[PDB]
């Protein structure tokens, strides 16, 4: 390997490429069975924010730095840089990662960069004697030991291209692509490679392909090096002039590409570089399809040689871990699930409230309260049920901004709040005193039927003695004096156009005779009819309140919209209104 | 990044760089700086115009380091080692201070002056021939370039091939195309490596290409489709090479799926009959890519898909023979 290895611990200078840079790396993080390289993230737009990395099946949060000098403070650990931001900013964060005294290696996949730039960083980067790869450059990878960059592809390619374990070629290309097709060449006709490095596809790279073959020269693992270069430039000739200037222990295969002298002196031409590489003892190719050929050339005369060793790949490899939905899908994982639902079924291209299509229940002509009785009671309603509902939801839609539930959202929509969180407040209030009594109307009074038929006097102090008063009995305002209308109403309509049998609402209705002689105001109230009337319909139970929540929104959010028409202001409770029977002021004692 | 005469000459008054009104002279002389990894080199001779073709030992040059631009004197100096004596050596080397100052700061990567002429009644100078390449990708810090830049060394660019440069700067990949006159071999392969060791492979066996064609960095699906479209219209086409290395990041699934419909909407206009596609390609969800393309043979086109097995250029050879 030549530049990265087990040691090479990296910052990523970018925002979501550099994020995803970093997940390859972490793949082969876990392939190779090593610790995370990517220590830590430069990006002010996400400082102080962490990024979750998986390595394998683990789940590592990187943390985000606003600029290079914490991350290292924090990570004195890291030699490399990762520059991943886009050409306007790259050569700066490039020059403060090469003067930072930490960082050995800085490398860029920025495209874009200005050719004045890159001059200026490779002088600065010989001037205090650190490596700069790039700019346009994918990464560096060593089998077995470290990737920088998404160099490798997906998972699968670097099994295919035995990245797990050190070959003996070193790969050498200005293009990316063509960094993996030598690495696949590499493991399909030789042993694979030791590194591959992409120096960049930009008129100045950071470090040329000399200063590259000196360090693989100096690589004992390193026994051939392919090179894949390109018409313009000369830094395949100064790597013939290399060669040529001594022996040389490793061997250099070479594909130069631009053979295209069809199309619009040529010093840096393809055929020139290929006859100076040539000439200087190199494997070229007339083709790129024979580059293959002259990797088994080079791999069959090493091993003749006594350079290479044929071991067979008996290794056991990891394999990716698999995403939850995938096992599951398969049934080879149990997951629990975390809530059970019955009443509907978004998935569709619809939602299914009890089977039913919700347009389909548009079309034929249902309404409101046909799937109020679907979504609680899993059971399209009869016409009479159905009859029965929408007047409820109808009579209890509101009784004027003086109640809990109106007044609490009133005060929020004078506070300022936003309709849904008004409403909840309002809604909030619903209970045992204010229209919340409808379930325990339906019970009671059902249990009446049950356990007192004929003792009304039995059922009240029963009553008395283990609820309190009983739900669905009295109001603030109405009386015998001043009936309320809407019990009246719904009564006379159960009574006169049904012929249902209500035994739960005559109770009721015979009881209010009794607590009516005690005190005119204890009349049976709408929680007391309709928990009757519900009870009698055999609603479920837990039901029953949900007509007044349900009807009592529309009231609620109304006097929302009329106090945000109105414009009004914040309500604070007048002085005179407060009885401040509060404790005689005295001073604090001394601790 | 060739530019034309005309915002040349805008660079070149805007650094003091004498250019005639858009003259009669006594003199022709040739002045260029050309960048170089260690800064740039300025070349000089008293022989210009016509003349400098055979008189190449008579030019004097001298390298600028990077940053560390030599003095009116220095380059006086060079201008006396080139033939220049006295207020001609004087004036030469002031142009050239222009000149560098012109280069450094307008991220120039050459500039050729054949002729720079003088007058020598009135010591009046003038730029004839402005040969002017700057470095474009530094567009975002120059502000005042209100020009784009011209085909390096080719013809202008055509309709098709500036639909393809327009499209290019609309999304974070890359998509490139160049008209070859004539050609049956029509290239829609993934990276400009890749794209040009194919288009090598055609020319050394013989063949002759259609065009030039690279997609690279993951573009979108439609900058693909944009792109196979394009290669389909192209004259006398009777093999499609969709080839490519094994992406490092770019997801063949996405990229063949914007191909695939660049296809389908090619063969419905009636351009795609006869014409055999060769498929090689490797990268991110390659299997699913492959298989997709594949599934162009059941309804359609005779399409041959191979893996990474199948050598790189080696469907050119496929290709070429049947
Ligand atoms: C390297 C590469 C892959 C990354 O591309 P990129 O998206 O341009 O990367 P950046 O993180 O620099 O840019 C993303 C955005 O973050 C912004 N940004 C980045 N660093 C920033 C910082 N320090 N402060 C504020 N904004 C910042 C950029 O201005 C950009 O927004 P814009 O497109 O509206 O101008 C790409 O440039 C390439 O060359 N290919
Ligand atoms: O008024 P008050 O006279 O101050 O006192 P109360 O409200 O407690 O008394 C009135 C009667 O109505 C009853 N009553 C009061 N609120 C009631 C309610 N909501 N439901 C049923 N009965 C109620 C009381 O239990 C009392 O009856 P009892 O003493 O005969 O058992």
């Amino acid at each position: 390997s030549i530049l990265a290895n087990k040691d090479t611990r990296a910052v990523i200078i970018g925002g979501v490429a550099g994020v995803n840079a970093a997940k390859r790396m972490a793949q082969f993080d876990f392939l190779v069975n090593r610790p995370l390289t990517v220590q830590a993230f430069v990006y002010p737009p996400e400082a102080g924010q962490q990024k979750e990395i998986f390595r394998g099946g683990e789940l590592k949060n990187v943390t985000v730095y606003d600029s290079l000098a914490p991350a290292l403070e924090e990570h004195p650990d890291i030699n490399t840089a990762l520059i991943y931001l886009g050409a306007s900013r790259a050569a700066q964060a490039a020059k403060e990662a090469l003067e930072s005294p930490n960082i050995q290696l800085v490398s860029m996949i920025t495209e874009g960069v200005p050719e004045k730039d890159a001059k200026r960083l490779k002088k600065l980067a010989q001037k205090l004697g650190k490596m700069l790869n790039g700019p346009s450059s994918i990464g560096i990878m060593s089998a077995g030991e470290c990737r920088l960059g998404v160099i490798g592809g997906e998972f699968k390619n670097l099994k295919l291209c035995n990245l797990y374990r050190q070959g003996s070629f070193g790969v050498l290309t200005k293009s990316g692509g063509l960094s993996n097709e030598a690495m696949w060449l590499c493991a399909q006709n030789g042993d694979g490679i030791t590194s591959a490095v992409a120096i960049g596809g930009d008129a100045y790279p950071g470090t040329d392909f000399v200063t590259y073959l000196e360090m693989f020269e100096k690589d004992p693992a390193t026994k051939a090096v392919v090179m894949i270069g390109e018409v313009g430039g000369n830094l395949e000739e100064e790597a013939a002039e290399w060669l040529a200037a001594e022996p040389r222990r490793i061997k250099l295969i070479a594909a130069i590409g631009g053979t295209c002298q069809e199309v619009l002196k040529g010093a840096g031409s393809a055929r020139s570089k290929m006859n100076a590489l040539r000439d200087a003892g190199a494997y070229v190719p007339d083709t790129f399809g024979g580059l293959s050929k002259e990797i088994k050339k080079v791999y069959e005369e090493l091993i003749a040689a006594g350079e290479i060793s044929t071991e067979i790949d008996e290794a056991v490899l990891p394999e990716l871990p698999p995403r939850v939905q995938e096992v599951m899908k398969q049934g080879e994982v149990i997951v629990e699930p975390l809530i059970r639902t019955t009443i509907s079924d978004d998935r569709g291209e619809e939602p299914r409230y009890a089977g039913y299509a919700a347009s389909e229940l548009c079309s034929k002509g249902y309404g409101i309260e046909d799937v109020i009785g679907l979504l609680w009671n899993k059971k399209l309603p009869t016409r009479e049920e159905s009859e029965i509902i929408k007047r409820i939801v109808m009579i209890s839609a509101d009784h004027g901004p003086a109640v809990s539930g109106a007044f609490g959202s009133i005060l929020a929509a004078c506070a300022g709040i936003d309709m849904p969180q008004a409403v909840s407040a309002g809604m909030t209030m619903i209970g045992p005193r204010f229209g919340g009594a409808v379930t325990n109307a339906g019970k009671y009074f059902k249990m009446a039927v049950e356990d007192y038929p004929n003792d009304i006097p039995g059922f009240l102090s029963w009553m008395k003695k283990n609820v309190g008063p009983v739900p669905g009995i009295g109001h603030r305002v109405k009386s015998v004096k001043n009936p309320d209308q809407r019990v009246k109403y719904l009564v006379s309509y159960i009574k006169n156009e049904t012929s249902l049998h209500t035994p739960c609402l005559d109770y009721a209705l015979e009881v209010e005779k009794v607590t009516t002689a005690k005190k005119g105001n204890l009349i049976l109230n709408v929680d007391g009819t309709i928990g009757c009337i519900l009870m009698d319909l055999d609603f479920p139970v837990h039901s029953l309140n949900g007509f007044f929540v349900l009807a009592r929104t529309i009231g609620m959010i109304g006097h929302w919209i009329d106090q945000n028409n109105q414009n009004s202001r914040l309500i604070r409770l007048y002085d005179y209104l407060i009885n401040y029977a509060v404790k005689p002021e005295q001073e604090v004692p001394e601790k | 990044a060739k530019i034309l005469e005309g915002p040349a000459m805008k660079l070149f008054n805007k650094w003091g760089i004498p250019v005639p009104n858009y003259l009669e002279h006594d003199a022709e002389f040739y002045v260029s700086i050309i960048g170089n990894k260690d800064g740039a080199e300025l070349l000089i001779s008293k022989h210009g115009g016509v003349d400098i073709e055979d008189n190449w030992d008579s030019v004097r040059r001298i390298q600028i380091e990077l940053d560390e631009n030599p003095t009116i004197e220095q380059l006086t100096e060079l201008a006396k080692d080139a033939g220049f004596e006295g207020e001609i050596a004087e004036r030469v080397g002031k142009i050239c201070s222009r000149l560098i100052l012109c280069f450094d700061n307008e991220d120039a990567q050459s500039i050729e002056i054949n002729p720079l002429v003088i007058r020598k009644s009135d010591m009046r100078f003038a730029a004839l021939d402005a040969v002017m390449n700057v470095d474009y990708d530094a567009r975002f810090r120059h502000a005042d370039w209100d020009f784009k830049p011209v085909s390096e060394i080719g013809r202008p660019f055509t309709e098709a091939e500036q639909q393809i440069m327009e499209i290019d700067s609309r999304i974070k990949g890359s998509v490139k195309f160049v008209e070859v006159p004539g050609g049956e071999i029509a290239l829609l392969t993934a990276g400009g490596g890749a794209s040009v060791f194919y288009a090598d492979a055609v020319v050394a066996r013989g063949g002759t290409i259609a065009n030039y064609a690279e997609y690279s960095g993951d573009p979108a699906d439609w900058a693909v489709e944009a792109l196979t479209e394009t290669i389909c219209r192209l004259p006398n086409i009777k093999h499609i090479i969709v080839g490519g290395a094994i992406a490092n990041f770019t997801d063949v699934k996405a990229t063949f799926s914007g191909i695939i419909n660049g296809f389908r909407e090619s063969k419905s206009k009636g351009y795609l009959e006869g014409v055999k596609i060769w498929v090689r390609r490797g990268g991110p969800n390659e299997a699913q890519g492959l298989a997709a393309i594949k599934q162009l043979q059941e309804e359609g086109f005779d399409i041959h898909v191979y893996d990474r097995s199948m050598p790189m250029t080696d469907i050119v050879d496929l290709a070429m023979k049947s």
